[PDB]
């Protein structure tokens, strides 16, 4: 149902961009979410829905005040393409008929904390789509 | 409390150290007459009864206290000191490796995502050392991690003095190799040198301490020119299946310039030359952790 090879290509680009940018209530790919190899065989919809939930989560943060305002991101910063690739991959995971979409200046620390958490998330997502494209594909 | 039980009959006394510090008042208990009390191996008797009160101000007040009844030992009480100066606990037993960051006393490493890892630490002390290691994932609701015994693993000579290396192996009880970690693993090491008690902690995610084993079965196959087909395989200790836990590689042609090639395949074609070697190392493809050690084979 999902374009596995397209998702593999986009998720691989996400890992590259996530590390080019940065060389509690957060969604995580937990153990019971079925993103392991055996879980993807039984049913991949559970994992792919969790991945989609994390993608829209990080997409909102990258477009929020945390990253839009100052200190202004360098004109050639990888965050711009990173936000676009997050939206590009989450769009590929939304099937028809389903609607899954649902103070101090020292907050540069939060920027690096979000991107560090993002690097871990897209790493697991990239492994899921690379494994699915290699096994769950015609 | 300022005095607490570390092990059976072993107690740590938290000492705020400064000139003329009052120390702590410690009350003992013997597990009814003739109940004399000694310190270490001196017959000088310091109290009678089941309870004994002493003021611990320095290391001379620490040691093994023993309640004695009629020339017969009944119980023991070892007092160790955890020294605190200006707010910081002493860190004299372990050497600061100072990398990747300052105040790094424990360094840990994993070869895969199985939840098993090894931690190392160094010291200039050669005798009278006792180490105890405990670990858990999370601090609020700790998840089980099982660690083995700390043993002496290496001994190097750095400068005039000698460095002593200790290691320990730990394994997460219920590991999930493919999941995205949200709670870090905590490693706690108790260190005792004679009567001095200290402890050290390290916090990390398994993904951040990954260092794969070198590529295995590195071989060369010349063609007919200077071209050569390089081939290798994933290491045996790496996480499976490889279609999920993928590795990326760096192929290097070096003679004692540097020609480096980055590839995701387990093979490559390079140009050999006189007295040069072909080296390959591995890294997690999707998360930039440590590179493996070089696997090398000489040309021709
Ligand atoms: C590394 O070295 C550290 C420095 O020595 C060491 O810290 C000390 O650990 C001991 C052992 O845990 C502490 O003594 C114990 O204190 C307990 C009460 O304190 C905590 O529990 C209460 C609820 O039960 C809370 O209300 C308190 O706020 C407190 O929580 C604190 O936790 C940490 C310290 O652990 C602190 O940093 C936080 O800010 C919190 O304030 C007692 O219950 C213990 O008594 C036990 O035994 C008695 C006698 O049998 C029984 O009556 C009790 O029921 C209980 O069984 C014990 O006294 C000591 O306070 C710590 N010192 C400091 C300065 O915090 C640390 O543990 C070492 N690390 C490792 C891994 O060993
Ligand atoms: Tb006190």
């Amino acid at each position: 149902s999902p374009a596995w090879t397209q998702c593999q290509q986009l998720s691989q680009k996400l890992c590259t961009l996530a590390w080019s940018a940065h060389p509690n209530d957060v969604p995580h790919i937990q153990c019971g979410d079925g993103c392991d190899p055996q879980g993807l065989r039984d049913n991949s919809q559970f994992c792919l829905q969790r991945i989609h939930q994390g993608l829209i989560f990080y997409e909102k943060l990258l477009g929020s005040d945390i990253f839009t305002g100052e200190p202004s991101l360098l004109p050639d910063s990888p965050v711009g393409q990173l936000h676009a690739s997050l939206l590009g991959l989450s769009q590929l995971l939304q099937p028809e008929g389903h609607h899954w979409e649902t103070q101090p200046w020292q907050r540069l620390l939060l920027r690096f904390k979000i991107l560090r958490s993002l690097q871990a998330f897209v790493a697991v997502a990239a492994r899921v789509f690379a494994h699915g494209a290699a096994t769950l594909s015609p | 409390l300022e005095i607490w039980e570390l092990k059976k009959d072993v107690y740590v006394v938290e000492l705020d150290w400064y000139p003329d510090a009052p120390g702590e008042m410690v009350v003992l208990t013997c597990d009814e007459d003739g109940i004399t009390w000694t310190l270490d191996q001196s017959s000088e008797v310091l109290g009678s009864g089941k309870t004994l009160t002493i003021q611990v101000k320095e290391f001379g007040d620490a040691g093994q206290y023993t309640c004695h009844k009629g020339g017969e030992v009944l119980s023991h009480s070892l007092l160790l000191l955890h020294k605190k100066e200006d707010g910081i606990w002493s860190t004299d037993i372990l050497k600061d490796q100072k990398e990747p960051k300052n105040k790094t006393f424990l360094r840990c490493e994993a070869k895969n995502y199985s939840g098993r890892f090894t931690c190392w630490w160094l010291t200039t002390i050669s005798t009278d050392l006792t180490f105890s290691v405990k670990s858990s994932r999370g601090s609020s609701d700790p998840q089980g991690v099982t660690c083995g015994a700390a043993t002496l693993s290496a001994e190097r000579v750095r400068g005039d003095n000698k460095e002593y290396e200790y290691s320990v192996e730990c394994q997460e009880d219920s590991a999930c190799p493919a999941a995205e970690e949200s709670l870090p693993i905590e490693v706690m090491v108790d260190a005792v040198h004679k009567l001095k008690y200290e402890n050290y902690t390290s916090s990390f995610f398994i993904r951040d301490i990954i260092k794969p084993d070198p590529p295995k079965n590195l071989q060369l196959k010349p063609l007919k020119s200077r071209q050569v087909e390089v081939s290798w395989e994933y290491p045996d200790t790496w996480s499976t299946p490889h279609s999920y836990f993928s590795l990326t590689f760096c192929v290097q042609v070096q003679g004692k310039k540097k020609d480096r090639v980055f590839t995701d395949k387990t093979s490559a074609t390079v140009i050999c030359r006189k007295d040069a070697s072909i080296s390959v190392r591995a890294q997690d493809r999707y998360y930039s952790s440590s590179w493996s050690e070089w696997a090398s084979v000489p040309c021709s």
